[PDB]
């Protein structure tokens, strides 16, 4: 039984938290999806 | 199928547990492949049938073709909603990275979430859904970073 809940609305938060890098990374996508570091 | 983000879940006869999340827009339910491996879903007393889908995008869409269209302008800060298993649907802010691959670059967003966060919508400042979060790479560190995962609307198929 796999089935589905509704979990809220879709909106920007103002004055949200931010964090994270930005990495810029070499990557490869093979054909069942799969991202890999190059 | 009211408009929103919701989570994917799996019940058997224990309890249940959240496998990803998904946008419904426009009468159609959008996730990434992982999360449902393109199986159809239940909604309430219905049933959701799988209707377009890209195993290399990872991506699946229900009841109509995928509707998402907008695309991270890459260079402006955007937001993941966010929707952890057991936990409330939360904005994070980020500057997306870079996937740069043969084929061109994808913006990418280095947060870490549970599995089950899989297919949690990535949004502009407009609260368009520029993608889906979840497919990824695990850098030296340990830390991981998604792509933002976007399908093609397509036009309308002739008749
Ligand atoms: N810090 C981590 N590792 N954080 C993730 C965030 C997932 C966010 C949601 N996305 C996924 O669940 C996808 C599913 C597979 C999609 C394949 N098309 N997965 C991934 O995109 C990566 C891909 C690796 C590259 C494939 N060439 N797979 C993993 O990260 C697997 C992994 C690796 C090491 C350790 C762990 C898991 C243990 N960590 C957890 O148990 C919870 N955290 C995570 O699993």
């Amino acid at each position: 039984d796999m089935y589905i809940e509704r979990a809220g609305d879709i909106t920007w938060e103002k004055d949200a938290e931010v964090t994270g890098n930005s990495p810029r990374l070499d990557v490869a996508l093979d054909e069942s999806g799969d991202f890999s570091l190059v | 199928t009211t408009d929103g983000v919701y989570r994917v879940m799996t019940r058997r006869l224990l309890g249940s547990t959240q496998v990803g999340v998904g946008v419904m827009q426009e009468g159609v339910f959008h996730t990434m492949w992982h999360v449902t491996k393109g199986a159809a879903l239940r909604s309430g007393e219905g049933r959701l049938d799988p209707y377009w889908g890209d195993v290399k995008q990872d991506l699946v869409s229900y009841c109509g073709p995928w509707k998402l269209d907008a695309a991270w302008d890459g260079l402006s800060e955007v937001q993941l909603l966010a929707v952890p298993p057991g936990e409330r649907a939360k904005n994070i802010q980020t500057l997306p990275g870079i996937f740069k691959t043969k084929d061109g670059d994808i913006g990418a967003v280095a947060l870490d979430y549970p599995a089950g966060t899989s297919g949690s919508p990535i949004l502009d400042k407009c609260g368009r859904v520029i993608g889906l979060y979840g497919n990824g790479v695990v850098i030296k560190n340990g830390s991981y970073v998604s792509a933002i995962t976007q399908g093609k609307r397509e036009e309308e198929t002739p008749v």
